[PDB]
């Protein structure tokens, strides 16, 4: 639960900023340099930022959103490669010999234990 | 000693610095970011200026209207040239009034607000002509020229207000300020904490 | 025959076998014990020879998981 | 005890867990992406509306044919726009039918079904324009029109048909109430088979 929480707040924190700063352009350039990017369009960049595929079908154009994407690379790969393997092996570790016997009518069983090699 | 303070004044230190280095770091990026947009727009010369000829083409452009959400609209437009007389130059050069208009289309002297109906992008550059069509020997306007790369084209606006310049450089001077503030009333705390301590 | 679709009976007789079938596993779960608040065997034989086919202990088993 | 049957009681609780979540999550899956939609297409009034004039621009556009399996098939046809009363703004707007049509192209009022031949598309946008060039002062249409958004637009026809909403509502619903009754059959075998097990 602490490793889900910290993943999906600094991921959803992070697309915030980024959606904030690519949809309000530089100050210097005027404003002029913004992009129509959505919520879930920032979102989607992240992740595809994080896990290193990187399709570059949509990237940050801003150069407060470039130079925000320097930092979450610094930070947001290390977060996800060390997260995310650790995360898949708290999860699905299911015991497969629990359960119990289930004895029939007029079969009898035998229980062997001790050095089973 | 030690105290049980030391805790959150250490924290308040490292605030102090990273907004420090962070109002420093950011005059930089702005620093770059302005520099070539301020030395374009301020190495342009201010001059008295007057028309000397309009016409048209004869030959159509194309802008684009929007709706609102989600429109091309792709529609043609007469293009109209102007040519002006500056201070520096004192020859034919063309009038473009705004830089964006320049970026956008230099063949002609104005682009018309981009319309759903041709007729209301003809009639507004037929309204916006028969104004310079008229101020031949007028006048003068106050205009703005750059010998050094644009020779034969004339701008009636800047390319930037400095207000957006300002206020990019007055922040990042204000995050250092705060920064200082706060690392020297952190460090006053420590510092008298302890004479208060002993003087008790 | 186009101009009509008909991809959700494909898909609903796939949802209604699996869940209707569970929904009777259930249900016959709180039937049985409910009775009883309210008011060697043939079948192992054939459940001995099913789980003989479904491992490869016999010839027959042997051809079934080849095949 | 512990009981042979606890394993597949306790995956059938897994499952019915995991359908009340995927329920509730697929909820707000498609609660975002109709939002857009939803909005966009209830907040359009419908009106009475009546035909006041027609024209072509004298100017054609381009539709692209099928063949089936790979064609392009770019050819001309006639531009043809209509304009039309309205309750809201009781002043020219321009029809554009279905909201498709607006969408591909809003300068003409219909798009014909794209053919391979110039002739069937041109007799197309004329068996099509002779209907809506008659239709002048008729009994009005029912129609659907925007202020907020499109006010010199008029659709005859809604941007969606509530059928598919209705749709990608229920099967969430059905998917939690699934889910529901699979924990609470489950829980109700476990809690009564200790009750069994002990009046035995
Ligand atoms: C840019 C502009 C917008 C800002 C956008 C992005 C910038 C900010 C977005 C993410 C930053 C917050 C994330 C964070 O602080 O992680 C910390 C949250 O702290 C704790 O959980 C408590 C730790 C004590 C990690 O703390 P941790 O739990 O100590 O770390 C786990 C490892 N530890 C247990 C193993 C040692
Ligand atoms: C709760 C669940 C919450 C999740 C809800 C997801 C809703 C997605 C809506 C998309 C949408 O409106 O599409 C827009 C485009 O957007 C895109 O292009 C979408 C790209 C993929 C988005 C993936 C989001 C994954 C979040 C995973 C987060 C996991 C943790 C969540 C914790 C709360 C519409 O496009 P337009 O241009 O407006 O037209
Ligand atoms: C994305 C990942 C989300 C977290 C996954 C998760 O928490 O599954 C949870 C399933 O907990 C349940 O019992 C209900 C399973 C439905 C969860 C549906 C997820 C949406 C995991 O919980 P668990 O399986 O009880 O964990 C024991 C780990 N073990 C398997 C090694 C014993
Ligand atoms: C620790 C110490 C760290 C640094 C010490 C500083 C070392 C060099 C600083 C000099 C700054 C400087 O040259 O101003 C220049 C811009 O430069 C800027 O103002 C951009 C801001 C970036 C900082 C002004 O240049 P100019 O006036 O245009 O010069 C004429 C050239 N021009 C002809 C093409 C017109
Ligand atoms: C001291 C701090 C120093 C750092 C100072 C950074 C200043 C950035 C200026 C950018 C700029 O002028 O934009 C140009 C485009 O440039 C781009 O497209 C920028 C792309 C992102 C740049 C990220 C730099 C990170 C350096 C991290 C280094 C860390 C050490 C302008 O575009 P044009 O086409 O000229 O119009
Ligand atoms: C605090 C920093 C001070 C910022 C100084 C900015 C100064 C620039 C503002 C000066 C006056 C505004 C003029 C209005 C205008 O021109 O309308 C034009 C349209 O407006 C928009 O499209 C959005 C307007 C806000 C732009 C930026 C908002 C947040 C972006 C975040 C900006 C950077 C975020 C992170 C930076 C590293
Ligand atoms: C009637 C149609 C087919 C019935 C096949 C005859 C049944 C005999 C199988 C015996 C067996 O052990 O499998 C053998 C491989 O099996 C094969 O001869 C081919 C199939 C092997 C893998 C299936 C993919 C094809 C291997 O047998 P062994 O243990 O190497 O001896
Ligand atoms: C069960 C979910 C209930 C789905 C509700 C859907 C409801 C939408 C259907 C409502 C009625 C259909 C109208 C027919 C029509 O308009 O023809 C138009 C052309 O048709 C096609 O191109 C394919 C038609 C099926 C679309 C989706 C099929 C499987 C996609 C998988 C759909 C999502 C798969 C995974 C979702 C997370
Ligand atoms: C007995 C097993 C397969 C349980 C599966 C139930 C399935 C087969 C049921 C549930 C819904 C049913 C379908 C729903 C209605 C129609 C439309 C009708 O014009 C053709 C039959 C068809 C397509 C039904 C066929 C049988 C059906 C698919
Ligand atoms: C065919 C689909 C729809 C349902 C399958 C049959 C279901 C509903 C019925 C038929 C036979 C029944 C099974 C008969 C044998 C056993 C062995 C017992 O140790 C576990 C439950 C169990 C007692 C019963 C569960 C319910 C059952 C599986
Ligand atoms: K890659």
């Amino acid at each position: 639960v602490n490793l889900l929480s910290i993943f999906i707040s600094t991921w959803l924190t992070a697309a915030g900023f980024i959606h904030l700063v690519e949809n309000s352009g530089d100050p210097w350039e005027n404003f002029q340099n913004n992009q129509a990017l959505t919520y879930w369009e920032c979102v989607y960049l992240l992740m595809v930022t994080m896990s290193t595929v990187g399709y570059g079908d949509v990237y940050a154009k801003t150069t407060l959103g470039r130079l925000f994407m320097v930092f979450f690379i610094l930070g947001g790969l290390a977060m996800f490669a060390s997260y995310v393997p650790e995360i898949i092996e708290l999860i699905g570790n299911r015991k497969k010999y629990g359960g119990s016997y289930s004895a029939v009518s007029g079969r009898k069983h035998i229980v062997v234990c001790g050095h089973i090699t | 000693t030690v105290t049980a303070l030391k805790a959150g004044e250490d924290k308040s230190i490292r605030l102090g610095l990273f907004l420090i280095i962070s109002g420093v770091v950011s005059l930089f990026i702005f620093g770059f970011c302005w520099l070539s947009p301020a030395l374009q727009d301020l190495q342009a010369t201010e001059a008295n200026c007057t028309v000397l000829s309009v016409q048209q083409i004869g030959e159509v452009f194309e802008c684009t209207f929007t709706c609102g959400a989600d429109c091309r609209g792709t529609s043609q437009y007469p293009c109209v040239q102007v040519y002006v007389n500056n201070s520096e130059s004192n020859s034919r050069a063309l009038l473009h009034s705004d830089e964006h208009q320049l970026l956008t289309n230099p063949k002609c002297s104005y682009i018309p607000p981009c319309k759903r109906e041709n007729q209301k992008n003809l009639e507004s550059v037929m309204n916006w002509q028969q104004y310079w069509k008229d101020e031949i020997g007028s006048q003068p306007f106050t205009c703005y020229f750059n010998q050094h790369q644009r020779p034969d084209d004339v701008l009636l606006h800047r390319t930037h207000d400095e207000i957006v310049l300002l206020h990019c450089f007055l922040w990042p001077l204000v995050t250092f300020v705060v920064g200082v503030l706060i690392v020297v009333l952190t460090i006053c705390a420590k510092s008298l904490a302890v004479k208060a301590e002993a003087m008790k | 025959s186009r101009g009509q679709r008909m991809w959700w009976a494909f898909l609903a007789s796939s949802m209604v076998t699996f869940f209707g079938g569970l929904f009777i596993i259930l249900l016959w779960r709180t039937l049985k014990y409910l009775w009883t608040v309210c008011c060697v065997g043939w079948m192992t034989s054939v459940k001995d020879w099913a789980g003989v086919m479904i491992s490869a202990q016999t010839l027959t088993g042997r051809v079934l998981v080849v095949l």
